[PDB]
């Protein structure tokens, strides 16, 4: 279908759109080619089947994170140390490659866009973050705020100038780019992901190293609960009013949390790393779930 | 490591053998009629980066049978090798186990099985033992290739050799125990005193109760020429199926093959041999649970001490 | 004239990597022997029994490529010093298998990080490889001229830079390294792979990795100035510190990407043979010594023997 | 032998403490109703000349219950004891099997299962191993007696003892390996620098899964005094069943018992400690297939090797 002939096993990200089709990223992390691609499923039951795509691209490296950019654009965190822009085309069947700036010097492991949606934040091996801006295709900013790997960034949802980030040197950091010291470090294990609060601006949610989802406020006393027994790899809120969490680890399991971290749903289904959680726009009881076992798993949640 | 994998698989005497023995092997079990009902069930034991998986690959197709193919290894370096050439080249035909063939439970019997277990002196890398421990898993009818391997003994006299090993004297350990320990060399500058005799053996699959791999040889060796005993080099012979063999044994030496020099056990004080007279050796082969050892001594003309008491010199682990 | 390597952590195809990096001139080529990201699981199932290959095949390469052109990197995620036990245990069972997977391809150096204060287990684990099997693969620890956290922008609002002299602290990347190589009990496979920063730290900080086992120096790209012709060069300061490092015959490693992207990769290097090139050359004494390096003879006694 | 036995057996108070332990566990485990119904099945795993034997009669008499007892026993020498007492006094309530407890095939489940494998550092006999690989025979609800076991350390001052570990050095060996391997020894001129601490815990029966018996402690030790480490004097406690208790640790030490000296690990150079200063060491609990031993280092005040790498200088044998 004017794609690779085949992808690689390691199903790193996966994300849906407005309309609901199903955005793949997959890594080779094994064997002679240690590459990655990026695929489009407007039929989200089909995946991870390469014959029945819309779209499909190989990449010259591997996906360590992306993320949706509106509807048409895809943004890439490579292992290379760049950050990949690609664009849909208008019959949405080609993936061309916008831009791809080698700038971090390691390895590209999140990144997240924010409000205005001209500009994204990353984070990478290396201790830099980044501030680009799409349009011009250049470096904002740059900052060595941590002392250790940058392990998750999380924009904020309505505010363009504050995103989260979080890092191996223990330290929660609350930005602000209007501050003239942007940083801010919110006062055990390390932190792993991220989440802003759908709904509330000044609330988030943090997984860390030793399987704990936490809830905390920007104000402050803060609420967890020992959810899984490996790291939180991701978190992902739902589209609902009151919102469900979803947690997922490489303990090879999935989890939704209320709002008062009590489990709601329990799903071992994959046999390798969770990697990422994506609620369907259209059913919003529905969760897609992808992993290394190379499984598109599909849960009903009872909602 | 993998470059001693590299020059054991540049000797394509030796897999051309196992190729033509695995070959018959085939058509000997599976007749004509029962070409393509009948898949022989092949498990190279210790399949390494996988020449033999390869040999029984090209064994299968000149003889024209079908074959379900193991390849257990416990060496997990070398199973990211198999793995690799699996998924480019084999397929499913061919199913990787990352194991010890002692532990691995079978999901199913071999009709073969395939090894390559043996070192300059046959039963020096506990071939025995590996393939006991894999017997079970092997059909009442099965067959194993090696099928037989013997091992064999010459007395010699090297004043360089002995010269040589004695210079291996090591800080922290006995001042004697480089004597008490084989050899891997290229015999070169020696004197073969009396014609090569057979010392151990052993048959697979091994059918005798309470398999025992322990044993004692005793051998007389009658010398023409007065001289000095200062060693015994030993080499080894091996039965793959049939008329398939492979040899180290000076006089049937299979020719071309380099992957094995022959062994040398040493004596702690040279023995001077007088013409018409018999040097007399003694082996032993000795285990408990942890460790595998040979015991030598000489008996005549002169006695010597019993070499590697208890292994405290030398041991092969299990 | 100078010997000269690249660090990369992505290397998509091994056979390809190494062409690029040889056509710039470079002799050997520092990458990971497992995916960096490829974490594995060893206790808990179901991910422990994760099927397929762990990693490429060593038949992508000559064994003589592996043992001349390649330095192994220990993967990032694999932290033995861990607080949470089960990433120790993961962390230990992993390094193992990296350095055995080293040893396996018969590497001549593998690169271990001393990125934090406490590597005791660290170092339990290294010393435990050492005395396995026989192997003459050097170990270079990564260790910073300043930690990360000295270095850092001050950017952090609640959280301010130091700002106070501290001899003792300045010195603490020294004490890192020391404290492992006395863990270790001075083995000669281990060796310093000292890391230059963007703020050379002050003269005595420099001065305590006199008489230490350098045998690596990385370079990042980062640290490097422009000039008006729009190429890499470097302060007065880094200039300095090479000239001394050449003395000692070092080998420089690149690390980072290409920050100067209108030139070649090349450009680098050669700023390196540049300075080679120009410095005060060996007078009568130091060409005649050239070749007795720390190489331990015993007095002469012409009285008791005969010269 | 039969005089380190007769040692053991020496000690009135420990087998009055299991003999109260069991005495107990069969009171909570067969009520008064079910009292000539339920025959508990007890298994003296290593019973020695079988001090414990006896006590789980006398526990069982006391108590009024009904028993059937196991006598498992490795050492085929106490077993000649064994099989004379059980003719001549036990009978056939006592079932001597002469085998190793992970080996043995019962044909039965025990209700209780009572070991006397501690040493002075509790786990330096293999106790944790031996126990898991006798727990698949415990029934579900099945106690074994220690429950648990803990072992302790605390830095101590000795010119004396330092000069007596050096002292050890023998021919054909690292000359430091006398440095790095445990003793007993009962300690008299020597200065304990800090309160002794909790090193490694082991409870049987074991529920963790994937049972790992390996382990790695930091101790951080606050020192009051100037003064100059030597080494680290090792101590343990157990607990039989619940307030039943033995303890060579000097706080809690139990009166009158003198089955077990403490042990004493050294370092290769003495370090010293001015008043103020913490001392951290490390330890850990290594094994592989064949052996189990310690290694351990000082990291505070200043760094010390690390102790006994891959067991070089002292392993224990499994
Ligand atoms: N399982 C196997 N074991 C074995 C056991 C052997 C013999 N062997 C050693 O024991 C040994 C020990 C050493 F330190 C070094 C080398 C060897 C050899 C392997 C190769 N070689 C011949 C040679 C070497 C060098 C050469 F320039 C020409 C020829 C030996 O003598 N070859 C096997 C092949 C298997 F498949
Ligand atoms: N399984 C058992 N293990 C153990 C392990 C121990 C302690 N132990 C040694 O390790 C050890 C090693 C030696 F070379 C010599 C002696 C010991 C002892 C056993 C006796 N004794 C005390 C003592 C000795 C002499 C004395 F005049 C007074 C009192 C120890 O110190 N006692 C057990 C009893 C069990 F039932
Ligand atoms: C090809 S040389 C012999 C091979 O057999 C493997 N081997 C030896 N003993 C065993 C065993 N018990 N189980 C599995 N593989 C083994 C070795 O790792 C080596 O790769
Ligand atoms: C009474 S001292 C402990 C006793 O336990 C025995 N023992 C130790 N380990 C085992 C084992 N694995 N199986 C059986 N007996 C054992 C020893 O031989 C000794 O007599």
């Amino acid at each position: 279908p004017n794609a690779p002939a085949c992808m690689e096993r390691q199903l790193e990200a996966a994300r849906y759109r407005s309309d609901g089709a199903l955005l793949l990223g997959a890594s080779s992390l094994s064997g002679r080619c240690w590459a990655g691609s990026l695929w489009l499923f407007k039929d989200p039951c089909a995946a991870p089947n390469e014959g029945f795509c819309s779209a499909g691209v190989q990449t010259e490296a591997g996906v360590a994170d992306l993320t949706w950019v509106g509807e048409r654009g895809i943004l890439v965190a490579s292992d290379s140390g760049a950050v990949e822009l690609w664009e849909l085309d208008e019959n949405e069947t080609l993936i061309v490659s916008k831009f791809c700036k080698y700038e971090h010097d390691d390895i590209v492991s999140t990144v997240s866009v924010l409000s205005s949606g001209t500009q994204a934040v990353s984070g990478s091996k290396d201790i830099c973050i980044k501030v680009w801006d799409l349009a011009q295709q250049v470096v904002l900013s740059s900052y060595r705020a941590h002392a250790a790997q940058v392990t998750c960034v999380a924009a904020s949802p309505h505010k363009d100038s504050v995103f989260l980030s979080c890092s191996e040197d223990n330290r929660i950091l609350l930005w602000d780019t209007r501050c003239p010291k942007p940083a801010s470090q919110i006062g055990g294990y390390l932190p792993t992901s991220l989440a802003w609060h759908p709904q509330q601006s000044e609330v988030f949610v943090f997984g860390d190293e030793n399987g704990t989802v936490s809830l905390v406020d920007t104000k402050s006393c803060v609420l967890s609960s020992a959810v899984h027994s490996q790291c939180v790899t991701g978190l992902v809120f739902s589209p609902h009013s009151v919102p469900f969490l979803a947690s997922l680890s490489e303990d090879c399991s999935l989890a939704v949390l209320d709002s008062s971290l009590s489990e709601l749903f329990r799903s071992q289904a994959h046999r390798d790393f969770v990697r990422d959680a994506t609620w369907s726009p259209l059913n919003h009881s529905l969760l897609t779930t992808v992993g290394w076992d190379h499984q598109v798993v599909h849960h009903v949640v009872p909602t | 490591e993998s470059q001693t994998y590299e020059v054991f698989e540049k000797d394509p005497i030796k897999y051309s053998q196992y190729q033509q023995a695995i070959y018959k092997c085939l058509l000997d079990r599976v007749p004509e009629e029962e070409k393509d009902t009948n898949v022989q069930v092949l498990m190279v034991l210790g399949a390494g980066r996988g020449p033999l998986v390869n040999a029984s690959l090209r064994a299968a197709k000149q003889a024209d049978r079908r074959i379900k193919l193991y390849a257990v290894e416990k060496n997990p370096n070398a199973v990211v090798t198999l793995e690799n050439w699996q998924f480019e080249e084999w397929g499913s035909q061919v199913t990787v186990v990352s194991s010890d063939m002692r532990e691995w439970v079978a999901p199913e019997k071999a009709d073969i099985i395939v090894s390559e277990l043996l070192g300059s002196f046959a039963d020096n890398e506990l071939s025995p033992e590996c393939l006991d421990g894999a017997q079970h898993f092997l059909k009442d009818d099965g067959v194993s290739i090696p099928g037989e391997y013997t091992s064999f003994l010459a007395p010699i006299s090297s004043s360089k050799l002995y010269n040589e090993v004695r210079a291996c004297r090591e800080k922290d350990r006995d001042p004697e125990a480089q004597f008490e320990m084989p050899y891997v060399v290229r015999l070169h500058n020696f004197h073969q005193l009396s014609a090569p005799q057979p010392c151990f053996t052993f048959s697979h699959p091994n059918r005798d109760p309470m398999i025992d791999n322990n044993r004692y040889c005793t051998l007389e060796f009658p010398v023409e020429v007065n001289t000095v005993l200062h060693g015994f080099a030993g080499y080894f012979e091996t039965v793959l199926y049939q008329d398939i063999t492979l040899s180290i044994r000076p006089e049937t030496h299979s020719p071309g093959m380099f992957s094995w020099f022959p062994i040398l056990f040493p004596i702690k004080q040279p023995i001077t041999v007088r013409e018409g007279q018999t040097i007399c050796v003694r082996f032993w082969r000795c285990s408990n649970s942890k460790k595998v050892w040979y015991e030598w001594a000489v008996t005549a003309p002169v006695c010597s001490a019993i070499h590697n008491p208890t292994g405290r010199s030398y041991t092969i682990g299990l | 004239r100078v010997s000269s390597g690249r660090d990369l952590n992505c290397v998509p195809e091994i056979a390809d990597t190494l062409g690029a990096v040889a056509k710039q001139g470079f002799d050997f080529l520092c990458m990971p022997v497992f995916h960096p990201r490829f974490k594995r699981e060893f206790i808990q199932e179901p991910a422990k029994n994760r099927p397929g290959p762990q990693t490429r095949s060593d038949l992508l390469l000559s064994g003589r490529d592996w043992n001349t052109l390649i330095v192994g990197k220990l993967s990032p995620w694999i932290r033995p010093d861990s607080k949470v036990e089960k990433i120790r245990r993961n962390s230990e069972a992993a390094m193992l298998q990296e350095l055995n997977f080293g040893a396996y391809l018969g590497l001549p150096a593998f690169l271990l990080p001393l990125n934090q204060e406490d590597n005791t287990n660290l170092a339990r684990v290294l010393t435990n490889h050492i005395h396995t099997g026989h192997h003459s693969s050097m170990f270079w620890m990564r260790v910073p001229l300043v930690a990360p956290e000295d270095l850092r922008d001050d950017i952090i609002e609640n959280a301010p830079t130091t700002h106070t002299e501290e001899y003792s602290g300045e010195e603490k990347t020294w004490m890192w390294w020391h404290n492992f190589r006395t863990l270790c009990d001075y083995s000669k496979r281990i060796a310093v792979a000292l890391e230059i920063g963007a703020d050379l730290p002050s003269n005595h900080v420099i001065d305590r990795w006199l008489g230490e086992p350098i045998k690596a120096a990385i370079l990042p790209t980062s640290i490097f100035l422009t000039n008006k012709k729009g190429f890499p060069v470097l302060s007065k300061m880094h200039q300095r510190l090479i000239f001394r490092l050449l003395k000692l015959e070092v080998q420089f490693i690149i690390t980072g990407t290409n920050h100067h992207s209108e030139k070649e990769f090349c450009s680098y290097l050669q700023y390196l043979e540049y300075l080679s090139q120009n410095r005060p050359p060996p007078n009568a004494y130091e060409l005649f010594a050239k070749g007795y390096e720390d190489y331990l003879q015993s007095p002469l006694q012409p009285l008791m023997d005969n010269l």
